[PDB]
């Protein structure tokens, strides 16, 4: 059950590259693609993310897309750059200018069909393709505008396959340009219709974790992507390693998404680590469980006590007591029962994997479907409206053929999403 | 913090119990239908016992004993007493009773040996000496109601020539310990007893609401044990313990040991306690008869505090501990 | 002699079939290559074990079984495991992608693509039968294949084998070991569609098996291996009469006659004793009275409920080991005077007793200790309806908000089938209540 | 009290003990419902493709 991975734009490719670095190490694959690990568990389901080649080489089932070559030359130069299939680098030259419209309608349109040719080549090899995961930001132009264009076209050609995204949300605290609320609002509308599952990675949350908790006075994109790669490793653990569960993307969607449009997950991680800093003390299972439900370990800047959990997934990584994990997990629900909707019984499920990630003896990864995620969309909605009521910065978009109506519609769809989350918070 | 839910908003007794719990700082009350509770103070009608004891990581407790309604309906209590060898049938502390249906010949058999013996032959649903009006009554009602030998020679307090019943409060915990609250109450008539007019209602029925002289002899037509014991001493040269309370303890222990096998939650996935109201009748020879067993009793306002605190001590905190005993344990 | 075909559906059914067939082999002395030295009729026979095993001219004894799953991982372990040589490849049927915990994906979209293949493989086993009795069907309620594909398989078996009995062994969903939030939906959907097609069904609540493993086997956190080896012992007790010389429950039709006087109320409660840990270095052996008494403790039932607050319609005792009628009757007379056993008025108050002298068999290096005598009680009590109440409540909680329904409508199911299934459950609960008071 | 129908054999015995006496769809209908579900899936998909064509 193969996954086809797509990374789009600057952000998409930087976190995408770090993802392949982190999991390639967990699966024991060197940068040349040769396996030099130690345990058959690392190979049992390597099929999910890697193709095999001559000489038993493992090649990521990964497509790299950008409208300018800058960041993709950087990937090829990077440590694991030589691992990716050269034909899977698909780039233009003109860039997208942090402009959703250039990504979706003009520049990205020139390039989209060549991306679909590579996706098709990778899908056609798959024994049984389960679906797609996309890495991208929503605040720029390529990952946002062209990424969502890809999602639309992939759904047309593979309507019965799962579409999963890791979507980075813009924050004034980590901001390239003032138009990020425009780009994010136009993309969220696309995400609501055309994905089954998106992890809402919020640069506001990552910035705050690096500043407040990790004690990083001036965080870099590198410090933020360390949090992202740890989260992407954790939330794919059950896809990559053999367990009791043998999880796939579709059962994840069936159990996490009680209503089609409410599929925006809040991920969390424990223990939280800055780069280079090694933690010498183990977290007890009680500490893993407390920290992983802590608002301060969430990658979407939402207060979960301001909402309610529709569904929760918790994956524990390491040699630890399964009985203790059950008791502590049950202990969180019983002691906070009001924060889990009573109308989905037993809506917190748990998985354990024996292999810890690199540098930790124990870890926990949290995937929550909370109505508190509306806070994130309201925050972008407010920033959007502050500009839009004066029609500010819109010329960058009307010069690529878009009309004000399309903005009005995008705003309205996202406000509808907010009130829909509100509807189940009071149920 | 332990958790509890409240599904009987009318219970005077458990209204207090939940306030005591909340004011401990160690109990949080949850929304009615939240299933992640430690304690269920449940509805009286169709309490979902089949949903209890299926939440992993929660010891669950409920303030009712499934099956205990056999002792607490008037029709069931009669069948239970005639069929269970542990009691029947010359059970000598229950009035000769018979179940009767409206849409009986055994009852006529004793009523006719009553008339052939020309003995006291008055019965109760509602009171009369002629069975015909007891039956002409039963069918123009539309429900099952037993009829029972009315105690024609009841003990009468002085002054007043007045009738009374004794209510005892009994708590049965999850271990099936039987705890008798040391405080009982006498629910008195303030009307002088009248052998010659049973239609005349008030002087025969000792119900706290069905007295609407109320209050003449003591506050609320309620005489508690300190005064009743004092009276039995000055008036009859005996104590309450000797002349009455031994029989009450025997009747309580007897009734509850009988249904133990059918209702105990000893080896069950959920656990039960329940508070009961036993209602007794004392005749002029100081013999105690069981009238009725009440499964959802209220209390008397003087005693609400002490009894509810004791429900927490023995019934709730025994199962969920926190961070000078008002009961008498009846041994078995 | 009349053959029985076992069909195992989805992960739960397949893994429990592994457990039972391993145990059947140890009980009948069949080696893993399929040879059975004690059987001197080479190539065939109509002995009692041939009810469950066919024979090849080379001496191989082949289970009359088909395994079917919508995804290959679990049956792939049968294809490579200890008993790989026992099964013919045509008996092991896998698709490429499972039902994603979705009854409608198992019944409609994926089930429609593979139903004909399964029926032909079943037809190939039936053709080897001189007098086929019917089917024993193993599956979970909660899985999408377990629930959705079974109900379609059951509808068709009724069409193709109209006059044959169908028994179910059904794993009832428990949150401690399930990982699917929608199992109440799947359970109600499959129960509704299957009810008319099943003559007698043994429900096993994973919650009951889990606590028995915790309490009596001292297993801190039971796995599917722990649960299934204990389940296979209970299944073995129930099917032993089909596989051994005896006079009680000798054909599938007899299960319905002895346990089910009303067609819809066809879920007997199973109770098993003794369950003793192999790790226990000192263990006093329990008497006939002790283990018969254990049959009326709710902590030994396959579903936790209180039979004291229902009524019995039928009751069988299946003993294995050193047991003689004298001790059973002595034990029954004592229990009757100490326990709440009320039968419905239109049924006699009594026990049907079967005794096989060979003591229960245990998997070497498993969790169960070897015992000198064991018993499985099969009682049809209205008390089991508590499990319907629990399930139906969870169903009502979710359906009131239509949570997850879109996943089912998206496979071509209509919202109306949810309420159709729920209305049937509502009728089921009311039947049990009428009989029960 | 009363034991009845006692059957003995080499590998066991059975008997009954009484304590007191008393007081489908066709193949075409299935293939019709399976095909109604498929049409509905087909329609739902045509609407999705029509929507993406817009
Ligand atoms: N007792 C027992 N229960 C099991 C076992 N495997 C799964 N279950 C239970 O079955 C339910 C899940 O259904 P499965 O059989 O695993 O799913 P499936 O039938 O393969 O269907 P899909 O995977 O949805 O296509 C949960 O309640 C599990 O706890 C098992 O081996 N033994
Ligand atoms: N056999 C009898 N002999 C004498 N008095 C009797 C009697 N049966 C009932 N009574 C009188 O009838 C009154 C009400 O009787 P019942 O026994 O019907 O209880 P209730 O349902 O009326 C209220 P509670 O449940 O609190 O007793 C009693 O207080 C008692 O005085
Ligand atoms: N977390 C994270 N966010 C990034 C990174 N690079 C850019 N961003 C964010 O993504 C948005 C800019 O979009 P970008 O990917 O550079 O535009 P694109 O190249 O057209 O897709 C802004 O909100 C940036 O804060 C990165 O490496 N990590
Ligand atoms: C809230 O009910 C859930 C949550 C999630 C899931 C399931 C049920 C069932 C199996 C798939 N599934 C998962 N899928 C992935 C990719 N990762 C995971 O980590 N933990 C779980 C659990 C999990
Ligand atoms: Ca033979
Ligand atoms: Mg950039
Ligand atoms: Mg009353
Ligand atoms: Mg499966």
């Amino acid at each position: 059950r193969e996954i086809v991975h797509i990374q789009a734009g600057q952000c998409g490719n930087q976190i995408g590259a770090k993802f392949w670095e982190v999991i390639s190490d967990e699966h024991g694959i060197d940068p040349t693609g040769s396996y030099h690990g130690d345990s058959d568990l690392q190979l049992e389901r390597i099929n999910v993310y890697y193709n095999e080649a001559t000489g038993n080489k493992y090649v990521p089932r990964a497509i790299l897309v950008d409208l300018e070559p800058g960041t993709m030359d950087s990937v090829r130069s990077g440590p694991f750059g030589q691992i990716f299939r050269p034909d899977n680098f698909v780039f233009g030259q003109s860039g997208a200018g942090n402009n959703w419209a250039k990504g979706h309608y003009t520049e990205g349109a020139e390039l989209v069909d060549s991306v679909l040719d590579v996706v098709r080549k990778e899908s056609e090899s798959c024994d049984c393709l389960q679906g797609f995961q996309l890495t991208h930001s929503l605040g720029g132009g390529t990952g946002s505008g062209m990424g969502t264009l890809l999602i639309s076209k992939i759904r047309e050609e593979y309507p019965d396959r799962i579409m999963n995204t890791f979507s980075v949300m813009p924050s004034p605290k980590v901001s390239d340009t003032v138009v990020e609320p425009y780009n994010a609002t136009l993309s969220v509308h696309q995400l609501v219709e055309n994905t089954d599952e998106t992890y809402c990675i919020d640069n506001e949350a990552l910035y705050d974790i690096c500043f407040r908790t990790l004690k990083l006075t001036t965080p870099t994109y590198g410090d933020l992507n360390h949090l992202v790669s740890a989260t992407m490793s954790g939330v794919t653990t059950c896809l990559r390693f053999p367990g009791q569960l043998n999880a796939d993307l579709r059962k994840l969607a069936v159990n996490m998404v009680p209503f089609p449009r409410l599929h925006f997950f809040m991920p969390g991680f424990a223990p939280l680590t800055s780069r280079g800093s090694q933690q010498y003390r183990a977290l007890t299972v009680p500490e893993l469980t407390q920290q992983m439900f802590d608002s301060k370990n969430m990658m979407a800047a939402c207060d979960p006590r301001h909402g309610r959990y529709l569904t929760v997934a918790a994956i524990f990584r390491g040699r630890m007591s399964m009985k203790e994990v059950d008791e502590q997990m049950l202990n969180v629900q019983n002691k906070n029962s009001s924060y889990f909707v009573e109308w989905i019984p037993n809506n917190v499920k748990t998985a354990v994997c024996d292999i810890p990630p690199r540098g930790l003896k124990m870890s926990a990864t949290f995937i929550g479907n909370s109505t508190a995620i509306q806070e994130l969309f309201k925050r972008i909605s407010e920033q959007f409206t502050a500009m839009f009521r004066r029609k500010a910065f819109l010329h960058w978009y009307t010069g690529e053929g878009m009309d004000e109506m399309e903005f009005t519609e995008a705003e309205s769809n996202m406000n509808d999403l907010v009130s829909e989350y509100q509807q189940y918070q009071d149920a | 913090m332990y958790t509890f839910v409240v599904r009987d908003e009318n219970s005077s007794v458990y209204a207090e119990v939940s306030r005591l719990l909340l004011a401990t700082g160690q109990w949080k009350r949850l929304r009615k239908d939240n299933p992640r509770f430690n304690l269920m103070l449940g509805e009286r009608n169709r309490l979902p016992f089949g949903r209890l004891g299926h939440e992993p990581g929660l010891v669950q407790l409920v303030n009712y004993y499934r099956g205990a309604d056999k002792l607490c309906r008037k029709a069931s209590l009669v069948k239970l007493i005639k069929t269970s060898p542990e009691l029947s049938e010359s059970c000598t502390w229950f009035p000769e009773s018979y179940v009767i249906y409206p849409t009986r010949e055994v009852f006529l058999a004793a009523y006719n040996r009553r008339r052939e013996g020309r003995e006291g032959n008055v019965w109760i649903a509602l009171i009369s000496s002629e069975a015909s009006e007891l039956l002409d009554f039963i069918d123009e009602q539309g429900q099952v109601h037993v009829i029972q030998k009315y105690l024609e020679k009841p003990l009468l307090l002085e002054p007043g020539h007045r009738k009374f019943d004794i209510r005892s409060w009994v708590l049965v915990d999850h271990l099936y310990n039987i705890y008798l609250y040391r405080e009982g109450v006498l629910r008195t008539s303030s009307e002088p007893y009248n052998s010659a007019n049973f239609q005349d209602k008030t002087c025969h029925l000792t119900n706290h609401c069905i007295q609407k002289n109320y209050g003449r002899y003591e506050e609320g037509n309620e005489m508690f044990f300190e005064e009743f014991n004092q009276y039995l001493m000055d008036a009859l040269n005996t104590t309450l313990e000797n002349s009455i309370l031994l029989q009450i303890k025997h009747i309580i222990r007897s009734c509850l040991m009988c249904i133990e096998p059918a209702i105990s939650t000893k080896h069950l996935h959920y656990q039960s306690f329940q508070l009961f109201g036993f209602d007794f009748m004392v005749d002029e020879e100081l013999k105690v008869w069981l009238i009725e067993v009440n499964g959802a009793p209220a209390c008397a306002q003087k005693l609400y505090a002490e009894l509810c605190q004791g429900i927490v001590d023995v019934a709730i905190s025994s199962v969920f501990p926190l961070a000078t005993s008002i009961f008498i344990k009846l041994h078995h | 002699m009349r053959e029985c075909i076992s069909i195992h559906v989805g992960q739960a059914g397949v893994q429990i079939g592994n457990a039972c067939w391993e145990l059947y082999c140890l009980e009948h002395g069949i080696q893993p290559d399929g040879q059975m030295p004690s059987d001197k009729t080479i190539g065939g026979g109509d002995d009692s074990f041939n009810t469950f095993f066919s024979e090849t001219g080379a001496g191989k004894h082949v289970p009359r079984a088909v395994f079917v799953d919508l995804e290959p991982t679990v049956i792939d372990e049968v294809r490579t495991g200890t008993y790989r040589q026992l099964f013919h490849p045509e008996q092991l049927i896998t698709g490429k992608e499972d039902a994603a915990n979705n009854y409608a994906r198992g019944h409609y979209t994926i089930g429609k693509e593979i139903i004909d293949l399964v029926l032909d493989r079943i037809r190939k086993l039936a053709d080897q039968c001189t007098g086929l009795q019917g089917f024993l069907v193993f599956h979970s309620f909660g899985g999408g294949t377990g629930s959705g594909f079974t109900s379609l398989l059951m509808e068709r078996l009724s069409v193709d084998y109209g006059k044959k009995s169908k028994l179910e062994f059904s794993i009832y969903p428990a949150p401690q070991v399930s990982t699917a939030v929608v199992e109440p939906y799947n359970s109600i959907l499959t129960t509704h569609t299957t009810l008319e097609h099943s003559d007698c069904a043994f429900m096993v609540d994973n919650e009951a098996i889990y606590d028995i493993c915790r309490r009596n086997l001292d297993i801190e956190r039971p796995t599917y291996t722990n649960l299934n080896r204990l389940i296979s012992q209970i299944v073995s007790s129930i099917t032993a009469s089909l596989r051994f010389d005896g006079a009680l429950n000798v054909d599938l039709t007899e299960f319905q006659t002895n346990l089910v006087p009303y067609p819809r109320i066809h879920f007997p409660l199973a109770t098993y004793a003794p369950v003793i840990s192999a790790e226990k270095a000192y263990h006093e052996q329990l008497s006939v009275a002790e283990i018969t008494n254990a049959c009326f403790e709710p902590a030994n039932q396959m579903v936790k409920c209180d039979p004291r607050h229902g009524k019995y319609m039928a009751c069988c005792l299946l003993y294995r080991g050193d047991v003689v009628p004298k001790d059973v009757n002595a034990a029954i007379a004592t229990i009757k005077t100490k326990r709440s056993i009320q039968f419905v008025d239109w049924c006699p108050t009594g026990f049907k007793v079967g005794i096989n002298y060979q003591p229960p068999t245990v998997v070497p290096g498993g969790d169960l200790a070897k015992v000198q005598r064991a018993v499985c009680m099969l009682s049809n009590t209205t008390a089991i309806a508590e499990a319907w109440a629990r399930l139906d409540h969870k169903f009502d909680l979710m359906y009131a908000k239509r949570a997850f329904v879109h996943w089912y409508v998206g496979e071509g199911m209509e919202e109306g089938e949810f309420s159709e299934a729920r209305e049937d459950m509502a009728a089921l609960e009311k039947d049990y209540e009428e009989v029960g008071v | 009290m009363e034991v009845i129908e006692l059957n003995k054999c080499t590998s066991g015995q059975s008997f009954e003990v009484i304590l007191k006496p008393p007081s489908d769809p066709s193949l075409e209908e299935i293939q019709k419902k399976l095909e109604a579900a498929e049409e509905r899936r087909k329609y739902q998909e045509a609407e999705l493709l029509k929507h993406l064509a817009e």
